[PDB]
């Protein structure tokens, strides 16, 4: 492979230049934006992908099981990524922040905010947050072993550069990593509402595949 | 499949 | 808050509830009959179990519902996986009821097990995953920093294991990260569970308790 | 409210 010989800086900045751009948005009026921003990021997300280290080691197949996964959970904690500076609103484009005053879905609003003001608190930094999502690429589906134990020294790593200590290193990943749960949580339940609204065939096939 | 398309190009 | 890191483990062991028998007959909606009625009869452990659980008592009864409410059935497929370790190819729901392979659901439940197997789960480690859920699977949905210290000082636990256990600290660091990844999935088993589930009332061939309904109701679908 | 009351006891 190549993902296993990489150093903790290296993991970094590979990661690091991977990152997709943040896309900007163009019921009825709320949800068909969000579909086509998604649609629209789905393509940067797959070739992303392709540039975490490891994920070109899997055959075609594997691939695209982890993404049809995945994808909702990549696509979510990004937002919540790009919404922890805006307390109370989510921000999936620059030009596009919703207050829950909006979604009215609502419980989904709320979770996602709960989750953005979790990273606030934390202070959570963007090589810790590329870190978060190259797992949930890689282990959401995964039921990618040693790849995923690379990805946790590199957090450590990024934790002790930080100059925190022994213990606190440990609870930070910890505690970082028990919000991977509340996001496949989140992303079940949302992926429950893209069905209802369903009763783009790339989108379609996405919501298949989980169903 | 779309995604087995973008995958590979 | 004040517990050792081993008063914790020992505090949790003692407060470990029993495996119950199902009423499998292994004579003749079957079989899922056995699993809600099971079900319904361990939740009652659980409860009490639950409040075994240091921290948990000092949240306002209202908390402490919405946590259960959450986490039975989280808590129900970890004790399930637990329990069918070296049974590999089998899940133990009990002593009487062991099978092979919802079937999607079965083989998550294997795939889970087989991986406490290969990675030699302790039942230290499998009570403080236990406790975590309990208290990490409804946080977000003065009291909730509370559940942080709490989980902190969980956290502090499973190193503390692992220190004793010889591991080296990267190795600490790892084994640490790969049981909680491995939550995520349950969380996912659960999930999807709920939703079968819902299937089976809205069937009402399978045969819900009053209790495993209003847990239904509180998770909505 | 069952798993209310059960918690109660
Ligand atoms: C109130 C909660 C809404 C859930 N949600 N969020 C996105 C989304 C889109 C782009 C992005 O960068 C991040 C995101 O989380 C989304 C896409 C399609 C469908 C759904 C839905 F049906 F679940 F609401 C979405
Ligand atoms: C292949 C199994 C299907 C999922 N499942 N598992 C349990 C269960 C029962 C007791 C126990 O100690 C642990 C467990 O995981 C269960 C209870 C009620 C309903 C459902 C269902 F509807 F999701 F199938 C259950």
């Amino acid at each position: 492979s190549l993902a296993l010989s990489l150093t903790a800086d290296q993991m970094v900045s590979a990661l690091l230049d991977a990152e997709p751009p943040i896309l900007y948005s163009e019921e009825a009026s709320m949800m068909g934006l969000l579909t086509n921003l998604a649609d629209r990021e789905l393509v940067h997300m797959i070739n992303w992908a392709k540039r975490v280290p490891g994920f070109v080691d899997l055959t075609l197949h594997d691939q695209v099981h982890l993404l049809e996964c995945a994808w909702l959970e990549i696509l979510m904690i990004g937002l919540v990524w790009r919404s922890m500076e805006h307390p109370g609103k989510l921000l999936f484009a620059p030009n596009l922040l919703l207050d829950r005053n909006q979604g009215k879905m609502v419980e989904i609003f709320d979770m996602l905010l709960a989750t953005s003001s979790r990273f606030r608190m934390m202070n959570l930094q963007g090589e810790e947050f590329v870190c978060l999502k190259s797992i949930i690429l890689l282990n959401s589906g995964v039921y990618i072993h040693r790849v995923l134990d690379k990805i946790t020294d590199t957090l450590i790593h990024l934790m002790a550069k930080a100059g925190l200590t022994l213990q606190q290193q440990h609870q930070r990943l910890a505690q970082l990593l028990l919000i991977l749960s509340h996001i496949r949580h989140m992303s079940n339940k949302g992926m429950e509402h893209l069905y209802s609204m369903k009763c783009s065939d790339l989108l379609l096939e996405m919501l298949d595949a989980h169903r | 499949k779309i995604l087995h398309r973008l995958l590979q190009d």
